[PDB]
């Protein structure tokens, strides 16, 4: 039983190393009557003629596997593809020795393909490790629009989902296009200072020069790149201090040849010990069937641990890519690529030298640049945020408390009255109350200035699916905060599970629940028979697109009440309270604090039943906000000493 | 699961013995489909109370289905599934001709023919890129053949077919303009696997 | 599985690669145990995500566990597993002496000596049966040696032992009366040789 192996190499001397390696494997693994034969051909310029020569020289023989190298002249995925098709028709495994493209790891296209060197997509994983080492959470991902960039982005995002984190934003730029500065401009406006680039060498050079022109290479910024962006024309224009990484062997053709021959020999011996091995087709012409053993040979080849390689342990993952590779972390110090670590498959260990960050800093830079100007969206809630017209000269009227102390007020910008009568301009008005005083104390404590504006549509926020939409999106304050119009929500925003998935909440600054307001006390909460038996006689509803609507929608037992309420929901709390007082609405379901304050101050109305959904109000911020901890600590301290009690006495007695 | 010639027949029967569901959606090739359906019948997963839905990959040669395929198996194909080879060839040649017609009418000249197996130019010529663009969106005899950037069809008329009692693939539903049209108000379950009775 | 010495190995290796259970209970002799554990190591069922439990029969001399046995193998033995031969002989002679002493205390005479091989005493001779009954229920040094009518130890004090990292049969739990008292409130798991990996 003679076993024949084939190879497509470049220099015709690599063929001699291939023959020497096959001789070594044939002696180390007992020859007996196994006789591992070796045949080889050289790469050809024309791809079609290369495929035809693959049929005529290698497939014509009883080849069990084909090795394929990469010519020194850069042609990217062009050169190893033809073999992968011709050998892929018959399910003959083909091992790439130096190819790095991610398209060859897609087993639906390149069926019988394996590789001894990981693709570029795996450079994301090592990046992830650094994000764990230096605790970087807010990152920008600058990937090219080609398939390789998309693969890198997908791999990094999948890694981040396990950690349950997210990239700040992803910027896909068309390959080979100039003036990507516009995209970079967006990266400048973000709060993240870490940029992870995945592009070709020319695109890397373009991005480097554009970032240099925009002062993105200064202090506080961190650049993470792969080997494509720190070699060739990219290295010359690379800004100082960037961190790239290189595979240890990478371009060592001979080491990969030896390792591949070793793994192939081991797999061949195992396969012939398995019996029922049939025979390769012996010629492309005539034979139109796949090789029956092919899938079994590939399955044996993938499940192989050749822990004797020149390049270390040789093992494959679920799609043939080399698992557990070694990377060297390189830092550009004074126009020299100094090695400042090694990624040994699972961790990165710093060994020598000192990391020089792009701004010349000698200390680890944080991955964010929290601003001082804070755009704060707020809503008009009667005991928390009073909104009043300002006087003719553009300043708030001086007013003193009943105790005799000045009332702090802020200048908000809101939509004057409802939409039809509005002149459609953000008129400046005067905002004050519980939440405004809390915000003033919080800004004084945390040392940040602010500008306050009202929510455009006057809704707290919910998820809705408009017809002919590909996805649902938050409206109101939640949509404003998620879209970026606001940086922080200072309003009676209820904390619930639906909002918490997309939004970070501070520790509650006020505990309350849900209650029912009625005119003139004949309802026993939401367990009352009339509540569960709706009729046209009894009308009850809440404010549209609020926490109460979310609460009622998510309960199957309350579905009929949800339908009845939805048929008559109101636009705002004040309108529904007025409707209740005007005998137009019988019961109003809302927050305990607002409803209790309304009943106490206005009289003529009473709250009924016990609180049936206890929660609290919290300051809403974007996910993984750097100062979420500081806001929570400040709120806890305010609760502890006296501040919340003082606010309660002053505003809502 | 794991299908294929012979293979490890165990551990697929064990897994198919713990499938408790009224509706099953399967993905496999033709031979793997036959193996899976033989295993499922051995595991009592066919008959009334079980509905199978598969894409076109599992089907092969719609003219003659295997004996292992259960009746009531549901798949979705394109409208040209019932057309003859001559009609398919005519439709494809019509697509090419209409694309050439639109390109000539908009540019004022016939498109340049293709090259050879010789040295390839490299960068794509603007003429080749424009002919491709006019070749994508083509409508012919009412039904449109708009092509995706990925090279497949966008918004085609789709036909939901199912295997009837007579072991023949027959049309059951239509999908035009994003609106389903089914011929059965309630899904018929006339399979004759009531030997255990409890199976239903 | 056959688990015979030097026989069909591919047949059992095929089935051992299809097992997905995280806890495996085995029953075999010592040699079959070694063969089974070797094949399981070849099939990757020995790692930190697999627990093997076997009765006394599978193991042999606990003083020298074989190399094929994985760490964390669990078995249950009697409380005399760590006793020397002299101590066990003393316990047995004590049981016989206490039975004879009870029989004499009730009947006022020592039990009659046993017969001979060159005869067959067809009747049970209730003098013998009474002595057997007295031999059944015996307590000694605060240990219950009560014997079942099936002639084996009933309600005995059992201990649960396991093979630790140093490849020694360490004691883990006790079976005092009908209550389990075992160390290790969380079961420790080792990655093959070392590195006591912790569950995530
Ligand atoms: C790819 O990696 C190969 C091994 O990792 C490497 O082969 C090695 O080549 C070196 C010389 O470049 C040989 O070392 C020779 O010279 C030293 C110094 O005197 C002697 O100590 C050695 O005995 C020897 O004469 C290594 O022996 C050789 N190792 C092997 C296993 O081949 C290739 O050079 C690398 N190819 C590249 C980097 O392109
Ligand atoms: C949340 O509150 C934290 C405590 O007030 C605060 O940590 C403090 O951060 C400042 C930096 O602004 C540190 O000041 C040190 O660093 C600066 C700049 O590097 C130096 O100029 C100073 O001389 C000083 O060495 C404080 O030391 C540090 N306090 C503690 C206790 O660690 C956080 O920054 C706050 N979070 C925010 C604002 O998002
Ligand atoms: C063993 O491999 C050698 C290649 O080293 C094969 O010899 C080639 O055979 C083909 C077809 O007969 C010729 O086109 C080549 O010119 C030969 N190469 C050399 C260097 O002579 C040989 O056929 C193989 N033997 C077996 C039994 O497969
Ligand atoms: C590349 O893009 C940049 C940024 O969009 C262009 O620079 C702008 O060009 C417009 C003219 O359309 C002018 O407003 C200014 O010259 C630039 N404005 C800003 C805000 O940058 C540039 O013209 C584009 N083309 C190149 C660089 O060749
Ligand atoms: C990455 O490189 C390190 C060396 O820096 C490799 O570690 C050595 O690998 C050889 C090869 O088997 C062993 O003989 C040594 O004992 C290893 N040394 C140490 C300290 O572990 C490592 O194997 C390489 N990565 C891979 C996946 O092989
Ligand atoms: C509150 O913030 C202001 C400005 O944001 C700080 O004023 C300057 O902050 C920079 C930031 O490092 C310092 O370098 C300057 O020295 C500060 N100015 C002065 C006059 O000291 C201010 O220090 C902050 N207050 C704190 C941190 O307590
Ligand atoms: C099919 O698509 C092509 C490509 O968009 C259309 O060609 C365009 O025709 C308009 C005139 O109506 C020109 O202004 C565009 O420049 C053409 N595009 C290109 C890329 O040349 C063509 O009209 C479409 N066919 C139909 C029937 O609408
Ligand atoms: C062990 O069991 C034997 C057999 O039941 C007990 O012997 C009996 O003792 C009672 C007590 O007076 C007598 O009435 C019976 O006649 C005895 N039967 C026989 C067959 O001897 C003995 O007492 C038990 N020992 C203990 C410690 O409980
Ligand atoms: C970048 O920094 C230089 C340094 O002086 C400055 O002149 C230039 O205006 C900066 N570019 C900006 C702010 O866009
Ligand atoms: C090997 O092939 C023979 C004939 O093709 C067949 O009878 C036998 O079952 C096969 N052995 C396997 C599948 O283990
Ligand atoms: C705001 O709206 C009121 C209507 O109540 C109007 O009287 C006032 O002039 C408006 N303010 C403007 C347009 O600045
Ligand atoms: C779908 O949404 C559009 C958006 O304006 C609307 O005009 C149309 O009437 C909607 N169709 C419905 C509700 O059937």
């Amino acid at each position: 039983k003679i076993v024949n192996i084939g190879a497509v190499l470049s220099t015709r001397k690599h063929e001699q190393m291939f023959r020497e390696a096959v001789n070594q494997a044939n002696k180390r693994h007992g020859s007996w009557k196994i006789q591992l034969n070796a045949t080889s051909v050289t790469h050809k310029p024309n791809a079609i003629q290369m495929a035809l020569s693959v049929c005529e020289d290698l497939i014509s023989s009883q080849v069990y596997a084909i090795l394929v190298s990469h010519p020194p002249t850069p042609n990217d995925h062009f050169t190893p593809t033809p073999v992968s098709y011709t050998a892929g028709f018959y399910r003959i495994p083909v091992l790439g020795l130096t190819t790095r493209m991610s398209i060859y790891s897609d087993k639906s296209i390149h069926l019988s393909f394996l590789r001894t060197v990981p693709p570029y997509s795996h450079q994301s994983s090592v990046w992830f490790e650094m994000m764990r080492v230096y605790n970087w959470n807010h990152i920008i991902l600058l990937v090219s629009d080609d398939h390789e960039g998309r693969a890198a982005q997908k791999r990094l995002e999948t890694l981040l989902e396990e950690r349950e984190s997210k990239a700040e934003k992803v910027l896909q730029f068309d390959p080979g296009t100039k003036n990507v500065t516009a995209l970079l401009m967006e990266a400048r406006e973000l709060e993240a200072r870490v940029i992870i680039l995945s592009a070709s060498e020319d695109d890397a050079a373009t991005v480097y020069r554009a970032a240099a022109m925009l002062n993105m290479t200064g202090s506080g910024y961190v650049w993470l790149v792969g080997e494509r962006e720190i070699s060739g024309n990219a290295l010359r224009y690379a800004p100082d201090g960037i961190i790239g990484l290189q595979l240890i062997n990478g371009k060592n053709e001979s080491a990969h040849i030896s390792d591949a021959v070793g793994v192939v020999a081991q797999a061949v011996h195992e396969l012939l010990e398995k019996e029922n091995i049939t025979d390769p087709p012996r010629g492309c012409v005539g034979n139109t069937n796949i090789w029956k053993t092919g899938p079994l040979f590939k399955r044996v080849l993938m499940s192989s641990k050749y822990a004797d390689g020149v390049t270390g342990r040789v093992e494959f993952n679920e799609d043939g890519d080399r698992k557990f590779a070694n990377y060297s972390i390189m830092n550009l110090q004074n126009r020299k690529l100094v090695q400042v670590g090694i990624y040994n498959g699972t961790h990165v260990i710093p060994n020598d030298r000192k990391i020089i960050w792009p701004g010349g800093e000698t200390e680890k830079p944080r991955g964010y640049q929290m601003s001082t100007r804070l755009k704060i969206v707020t809503i008009h809630q009667e005991p928390f945020v009073y909104v009043k017209p300002t006087m003719s000269d553009g300043t708030c009227k001086e007013e003193f408390t009943v105790n005799g102390d000045p009332v702090k007020k802020v200048i908000c910008t809101g939509p004057n009255d409802t939409s039809p009568g509005s002149p459609r301009h953000t008129v400046p008005q005067c905002c004050y109350g519980f939440c405004i005083d809390l915000l003033i104390k919080l800004a004084r404590t945390m040392n940040f200035t602010y500008e306050v504006h009202l929510v455009a549509d006057g809704k707290f926020g919910t998820q809705e699916r408009v017809n002919n939409s590909n996805k649902k999106e938050w409206n109101g304050m939640m949509g404003e905060l998620l879209s970026g119009q606001a940086d922080m929500i200072v309003a009676p925003l209820t904390i619930n599970n639906e909002r918490a998935q997309y939004i970070e909440f501070s520790k509650p600054f006020k505990y309350q629940g849900l209650t029912i307001l009625v005119k003139k006390e004949r309802i026993t909460g939401i367990n009352d028979p009339r509540l569960r038996n709706p009729s046209d006689k009894f009308i009850y509803a809440t404010v549209k697109q609020s926490s109460v609507d979310i609460y009622f929608r998510r309960q199957v037992e309350l579905s009929t009440m949800y339908r009845h309420m939805e048929k008559h929901n109101y636009e705002s709390a004040a309108e529904a309270i007025q409707a209740v007082r005007d005998n137009k609405l019988h019961a109003f379901i809302w927050d305990s604090a607002v409803l209790e304050f309304e009943a106490s101050q206005k009289c003529d109305l009473v709250t009924t039943g016990e609180l049936f959904f206890r929660s609290g109000f919290g300051i809403g911020m974007r996910k993984d906000s750097p100062w979420k901890q500081n806001v929570s600590l400040s709120i806890l301290k305010s609760h502890e000493n006296g501040f919340m009690e003082d606010l309660d006495k002053t505003w809502v007695r | 699961l794991e299908l294929g010639p012979g293979g490890p027949r165990a551990r697929t029967q064990r897994l198919l013995r713990q499938v408790d569901a009224p509706v099953l959606v399967a993905y496999c090739s033709r031979e793997e489909a036959e193996v899976l359906f033989a295993e499922a019948a051995q595991a009592g997963l066919v008959g009334p109370g079980h509905v199978w839905l598969v894409p076109n990959l599992a089907l092969g040669s719609t003219d003659a289905p295997p004996a292992a395929f259960p009746v009531g198996l549901i798949s979705v194909v394109t409208e040209s599934w019932r057309l003859s080879l001559r009609q398919k060839v005519r439709d494809g040649v019509a697509i090419l001709a209409l694309g050439a017609h639109s390109y000539r009418r908009q540019y004022g000249t016939l498109p340049a023919p293709a090259g050879d197996c010789r040295s390839h130019p490299g960068p794509v010529s603007p003429a080749r890129e424009a002919f491709y663009r006019h070749l994508l969106n083509v409508t012919w005899e009412g039904r449109d053949f708009s092509f995706s950037p990925g090279g497949y069809l966008v918004r085609p008329t789709m036909v939901v077919i199912a295997l009837n009692r007579h072991r023949l693939w027959e049309m059951v539903g239509r999908w035009d303009h994003g609106v389903l049209y089914m011929k059965y108000p309630v899904w018929p379950r006339y399979s004759t696997s009531l030997q255990p009775v409890v199976d239903s």
